[PDB]
RNA sequence: CUGAUAACUUACAGGACGCUUUGGCUUCAUUGCUUUUCAGGUGAACUGCCGAGUAGGUAG
């Protein structure tokens, strides 16, 4: 089905939506059920989310009652652009090392075409990431 | 109230309209459009009555057009004569007393000066009636053009009219009113049965204004001795 | 009643051919042949009369005695090709 | 109710032949553009695994 939002940010709500679809891959061990978003414009993510192959779930029970909501192509993560940043580039030379650290350089000029990272979090640890997905 | 009637392309009228000069017809002969178009709609709203009317010129064309006559009773044509013709294009608004779109369009009388009065297709929906005098020239197009005033200046001589017409070239004399020769009398045989009587030409200069409303709406004032289309200021 | 027409004419001529407006008639005291013409924006242009125009309408004539050809409608109706008069008084 | 009422200007056409504009020429002296000037949104999108790897993949 297509869960379509209507109250607001596209980006931290949909981020929403696939935690709750983490967190369901674990009770069961299924791997089966996919994520897509028709409305996949430049400007953002968009306000439909639709998984093909989870309402019966907590999160979507009680957002439900409030006035909103309405309960080819591939999407997939990219984390070379996680490698991207100057954080990320200095985790690349610690294990590289695990030898001229200043024999490294950096790339001085990159280009980088619409990652689209959804923010989450884990719960194992309290560390934080996002989702850079493209099509 | 007023009434606007735009574009009245006429083909074939007389520049003369004196035995004197050729050039826009007589202006009695503008008088005659606005009151055959006032008696077209007594036949259906017998109050009408216009008062007065307003003229703008746009393109005089005047022309040495001839004008073949008919074979006449031994059948030939009569004896030929140099003709001057004009294609007057115009727009008339007339100050109405206080109507239908069909009414309008025909009651429009079809000659001004033995010529072709028309008005297009295109311009029927130019034909609404207005009750102020700047929202009229506001919906007219054809911007260009001249509102005939008369000149009210001391022409006793050809001397002193071809004096006012050195200065400003494009001043228009023309035939305005009609000067009576003997008192009306009856006649066995006159037009439609009315009192007859013997007149003449009066010549007057016809200015033009920019665009106060006295000096622009025309009248025909009735005096014993002559008559005469003058504006309405003078 | 009214009834308005308005026509509307598109001629497909050779390549730079001639057109044959109407022409004047004026009386005699060089230019032999001199055209009727109006002013449409700011230029001169042919015309073709409007007394032209409705001598072409009229042309319907064709009940003359020894009727071939139709005649402009008039009175003792003249043909001005052939400088006679049919329909002339005497029939 | 308009110098009112009515109105076919038409046909035909060869402007042509010939043509040296040219000579001469100094634009040239002098020259101070200067004084003073915050682009900021950086709390953060982290930490591991695989690989011989400034390649490239994936975990939370």
């Amino acid at each position: 089905k297509t869960i379509t939002f209507l109250p607001c940010n596209n980006e931290s709500l949909a981020a929403k939506c696939l935690r709750v679809l983490h967190g369901f891959n674990y009770q069961y061990e299924t791997r089966n059920i996919g994520v897509s978003f028709p409305l996949w414009c430049d400007a953002t993510v968009g306000k439909k989310i639709s998984f093909v192959s989870l309402l019966k779930q907590h999160y979507f029970v009680q957002m439900e009652q409030l006035q909103y909501f309405h309960i080819y192509v591939s999407f997939r993560r990219c984390q070379s652009i996680d490698k991207l940043t100057a954080a990320g580039l200095a985790r690349k030379i610690r294990r590289l090392e695990k030898f001229d650290p200043s024999s490294f350089a950096q790339k001085e000029h990159t280009a980088i075409a619409h990652y689209h990272s959804l923010g989450e979090s884990s719960k194992q640890t309290n560390r934080n990431f996002r989702l850079n997905i493209r099509m | 109230s007023f009434l606007v009637l735009p574009n009245i392309r006429v083909c074939g009228a007389t520049a003369l309209s004196s035995p004197v000069t050729v050039g826009i017809p007589s202006l009695t002969a503008f008088f005659g459009f606005v009151h055959a178009f006032e008696r077209n709609i007594n036949r259906t709203t017998s109050s009408f009555r216009v008062e007065s009317f307003a003229i703008c010129v746009h393109q005089l064309h005047v022309e040495k057009r001839g004008l073949t006559a008919e074979f006449v009773e031994t059948i030939s044509a009569p004896a030929t004569r140099d003709d001057w013709q004009c294609d007057v294009v115009f727009s008339l608004i007339l100050n109405t007393n206080f109507i239908d779109q069909d009414t309008l369009v025909t009651s429009l009388p079809k000659r001004l000066a033995r010529g072709s009065a028309k008005i297009a297709i295109d311009d029927f929906k130019h034909i609404n009636s207005f009750s102020t005098l700047e929202t009229a020239i506001e919906s007219l197009p054809i911007e260009a053009g001249r509102w005939l005033s008369l000149y009210a200046q001391s022409n006793n001589n050809l001397s002193d009219l071809l004096a006012a017409m050195t200065e400003d070239h494009q001043l228009m004399a023309s035939c305005v009113g009609y000067h009576l020769l003997e008192e009306p009398k009856d006649k066995p045989n006159s037009l439609r049965g009315y009192k007859h009587a013997i007149a003449e030409c009066i010549i007057g200069l016809i200015n033009s204004i920019t665009f106060d409303p006295n000096t622009i709406f025309w009248s025909l004032k009735n005096y014993q001795n002559y008559l005469v289309v003058q504006p309405r200021s003078i | 009643g009214l009834a308005i027409f308005e026509v509307r004419a598109t001629l497909h001529l050779p390549t730079n051919a001639m057109v044959r407006p109407s022409q004047v008639f004026t009386e005699k005291e060089q230019n032999s042949r001199v055209f009727q013409s109006t002013t449409i924006d700011g230029e001169r242009s042919p015309i073709l009369g409007a007394f032209k125009t409705g001598a072409a309408i009229a042309t319907i004539d064709d009940w003359y005695p020894e009727a071939t050809e139709p005649l402009r409608v008039g009175r003792f109706g003249v043909h001005r090709e052939d400088v006679t008069c049919y329909r002339h008084p005497s029939t």
